[PDB]
RNA sequence: CCUGUCAAACUCCAAACUUACAGACGCCGUUU
RNA sequence: GGAUUAAGUGUAAUCCUCUGAAGGUGGUCUCGAGCCCUAGACAGCCGGGAUGUUGGCUUAGAAGCAGCCAUCAUUUAAAGA
RNA sequence: CGGCGAAGAGUGCAAGAGCAAAAGAUAGCUUGACAGUGUUCUUCCCAACGAGGAACGCUGACGCGAAAGCGUGGUCUAGCG
RNA sequence: UUAGGCGGCCACAGCGGUGGGGUUGCCUCCCGUACCCAUCCCGAACACGGAAGAUAAGCCCACCAGCGUUCCGGGGAGUACUGGAGUGCGCGAGCCUCUGGGAAACCCGGUUCGCCGCCACC
């Protein structure tokens, strides 16, 4: 029972692409004093016409979560811009964060996404034992039974703090 | 023309697009005739087109001998009956005397080694008994299609057997 | 299976047990009580349990002369969690002084010893204690710094068996300390990590385990 | 071009099922003195390799030099002398029928 | 999903056959 | 002993060398396949090839027989729009 | 940030071959790209012929490793007089 | 080994799927970072320390054949091809006979959901 219940594992915020803290190391400042940690990431994909053609990229991305830091964040997080907080918005797996997608090559990849819900929010929902699949060892796979359902997912969060819409 | 030192296999492989360029395009219209899609296979009446010989008809050979074939298949009211199939493709490339390789007969030139014949044409080859190009429908008439191939054969270097359904 | 077009590599493979391309690694250094098809001072980890084995391979076999596995400890010694390093120093230390010299330890067998002047007598070994040996292979596992795997090695080192390994790729002590730093030689167990979690608010007792080790080095039963 | 890996193509190559590293046992096995051993090159080897020509014929092992065993085709080359130069590892197979 | 074809520089397959070594029979050699 | 061939085909193993490829023959012999026959075939052979009506439409015409639609009825021994 | 994902993203350079607790990546350390002298194969199938090359030793001195061990340049076959 | 470790052959072992098993003996999942050690950031992993709790994963045991693979019966097929011989046929391309070998595709039916070695072990 309690096992079946859905809770949020790692969320992680993120930022847009391009260089960050261009004038001075900034934009990391936001994400700072927000969420508590300070991630930074880099990128690949050299020739960008209006992007850089830098290889190793300063590119801003970051955040993550845990338990309880993203609660008390993802608190006063959701209840931010959500014209349609949920619906079609997230999908089979449980949760999402998106907006309007573009015709781009997708699907055959690990599936990180451009998608921007908020400063592209990533609530990811998983119930269960699930640490099973992720963890290195006999990985195991999710049952596709005890898997999240969007319906269940658009529950839990909604029951608390904010309407589904 | 004429096709003489063309369709007798006294050579070995390739086609190989890697190796060769400047191949002439085939002048053999589509190898899918009649109504495709629906399985023509449900039909009374059967097939034809047996080579009864060795090989290498050129695209010049098949493309006016096959639509020539189709032309008197038109009798069955344009789009109403049979599907025509062609089998083999003209892959196989041939080269002709470009005076630089060897001497004497073709695939030999001048000097020793050197110009292999320059690309000029392609022809599919066939065996003693293969079906050059078949398909039928119910006995539309006595066998218009059988009449077809009468004309179809008579522009092949080989002596083709009608072969009964 | 498949179309069988592919050939599958498995043996031990398929579901994992041994590795290969390791465990081949071990073996070349002929170690074990005697020549071994595969020899080790295996260290395995389990939730709530640590196991130490030790033994040369057989065609079919992969026997083990003497084993540890905190679990049995406390035969004597004490009830505490077994899923910590301390209590994974004890074993791998208790195995030593079992495998390490009891049934037999490093290459010691009846008859003339392997070619080379080598004689082993009770008490400190003559012509060097150097000959005692085993290689310890963590099975599939990850080498870390002070990790229990290594720790298993630390005792079951000063247990008489001499295994190669690299110092500074151990816990130091503290997590598993020596009673006195001036003398390396001593049986030493510590569980500082957890200890000082609280200061000494209550609960954990590092003090108990030094107790265990005391017993270990000595004339004990099995 | 010209070199050790000359036209080989299949003879050297080992395919699909047996790819990757090979078992240690073969290259560890010892032979002593006149023992007839076949010669080949198991692919997936990168040392203790003989030429390419002369692979397939048996030779008699003789003493070992360095970590490699004198063997090779001690046996005759063509209808000819047992002129032999052997520098083969146990990696290439031994045994007799 | 059904359906139509290929390869000197393709291969999940795969001969006949050529070939190293050995034993056997044959043949040969120890006044040739 | 037996059968085929009527073209002097042929009397030409192989081949620079012996051509012949995708003209004709109810001369004759042999072999096979389809259909029709004693409810009588072929000749099979011999003789004959109904009225409304040129059916309606279409068309310059469209009279059984370019094409479309219909394909009835009568007189019959019999004869389809 | 999460999920899917045996490999479609490597190894200086042709082609073919080798490689996954690696020969690939990352990090650290290090100078064996060492001196001397051989055995063998190759060059040149068989079958003699130089330079060159390679495989595998030993002697001496080092490097790294817990150790077995690896290192006689760059996974192998071109880069030479 | 009523669950382990190291392997050999390297799909008959692959892919997919059903059922069963332990809780203190095992393997894990699991719990937790003082230490040795670790993440270009994360005790995720690696490493160490440990047993509150589970069999749900893994694993082990029994089993299913739909796909892939192996082998076999029957059919295809003594066909395709072929080593040796021929004052056998054919204008020729080529075919035939005798002798010695002998396939592939595919179809239908079985087989295969690993076998084996050493060691340790209620």
């Amino acid at each position: 029972n309690p096992m079946r219940d859905l809770k949020i594992e790692k969320l992680v915020l993120n930022i847009s692409v391009g260089e960050s803290g261009d004038r001075l190391t900034r934009a990391s400042k936001v994400l700072e004093q927000l969420s508590g940690q300070t991630p930074v990431q880099s990128k690949a994909r050299y020739t960008v016409r209006t992007f850089g053609i830098r290889r190793n990229e300063k590119i801003a991305v970051h955040v993550t979560v845990r338990g309880p830091k993203a609660e008390e964040i993802l608190e006063r997080g959701l209840k931010v811009k959500e014209y349609q907080l949920r619906d079609r918005n997230f999908s089979a797996t449980g949760n999402f964060g998106f907006g309007i997608d573009e015709h781009i090559d997708l699907g055959i990849k690990y599936d990180p996404s451009i998608g921007i819900f908020g400063m592209d929010f990533y609530v990811v929902m998983n119930r269960p034992g699930a640490r099973v699949t992720r963890r290195k060892r006999c990985k195991g796979t999710v049952g596709n039974s005890h898997k999240t359902t969007k319906e269940d997912t658009v529950s839990w969060f909604k029951q608390k703090y904010d309407a589904d819409v | 023309r004429p096709a003489r030192c063309y369709r007798y296999q006294k050579n070995k492989p390739y086609p190989k697009s890697r190796y060769n360029r400047a191949v002439p395009d085939s002048k053999i219209r589509i190898y899918d005739l009649g109504k495709k899609k629906a399985t023509v296979d449900e039909f009374p009446l059967c097939v034809h087109l047996v080579s009864n010989e060795l090989e290498q008809l050129s695209s010049e050979a098949l493309e006016a001998a096959r639509i020539c074939a189709n032309k008197y298949m038109t009798t069955v009211s344009g789009r109403d009956a049979f599907h025509l199939r062609v089998r083999v493709h003209p892959f196989h490339v041939l080269r002709i005397n470009k005076m630089l390789s060897c001497a004497g007969a073709d695939r030999l030139q001048q000097g020793m080694r050197g110009a292999w014949g320059k690309p000029h044409g392609l022809a599919a080859r066939v065996d003693i008994g293969q079906i050059i190009f078949s398909v039928r429908t119910k006995d539309s008439n006595k066998d218009v299609v059988v009449e077809g191939l009468r004309r179809a054969r008579y522009k092949f270097p080989g002596q083709q057997k009608i072969i009964l359904s | 299976a498949y179309s069988s077009r592919f050939q599958t590599p498995f043996r031990r493979r398929r579901e994992g047990k041994t590795d290969y391309y390791q465990r081949k690694r071990l073996v070349t250094q002929h170690k074990a009580k005697y020549n071994t098809p595969k020899y080790r001072l295996v260290v395995r980890f389990t939730n709530k349990d640590i196991i130490c084995q030790i033994i040369s391979s057989t065609i079919t076999g992969d026997v083990v002369l003497a084993a540890a596995y905190s679990h049995e400890l406390p035969r004597y010694g004490i009830t505490h969690g077994l899923t910590n390093w301390a209590a994974a120093y004890a074993t791998g230390l208790l195995i030593a002084r079992r495998t390490l010299q009891r049934l037999g330890l490093d290459e010691t067998y009846k008859g003339v010893e392997e070619v080379e002047g080598e004689y082993e007598l009770t008490e400190a070994v003559e012509d060097g204690p150097r000959p005692f040996k085993v290689f310890l292979d963590i099975g599939l596992q990850r080498t870390t710094t002070g990790a229990r795997v290594f720790g298993a090695l630390k005792g079951a080192s000063d247990g008489g068996l001499y295994v190669p390994h690299s110092e500074n790729r151990f816990p130091g002590w503290d997590f598993e300390t020596e009673e006195i730093d001036p003398e390396l030689l001593r049986s030493y167990i510590f569980g500082g990590h957890v200890s000082q979690y609280m200061e000494e608010l209550a609960d954990d007792d590092e003090e108990r385990f030094s107790e265990l080790f005391k017993g270990y080095l000595a004339d004990d039963i099995d | 071009s010209h070199g050790y890996r000359s036209r080989t193509r299949y003879m050297f190559q080992r395919d699909f099922r047996k790819h990757g590293a090979v078992h240690l046992s073969t290259y560890l096995k010892v032979y002593k003195v006149g023992d007839i051993v076949d010669i080949k090159a198991n692919g997936s080897i990168q040392k203790g390799m003989p030429h390419k020509f002369y692979q397939g014929k048996t030779g008699v092992v003789y003493n070992v030099t360095k970590s490699s065993v004198g063997v090779i085709i001690n046996k005759m080359v063509g209808n000819r002398y047992l002129e032999k130069r052997l520098n083969l590892r146990v990696e290439h197979i031994k045994h007799s029928k």
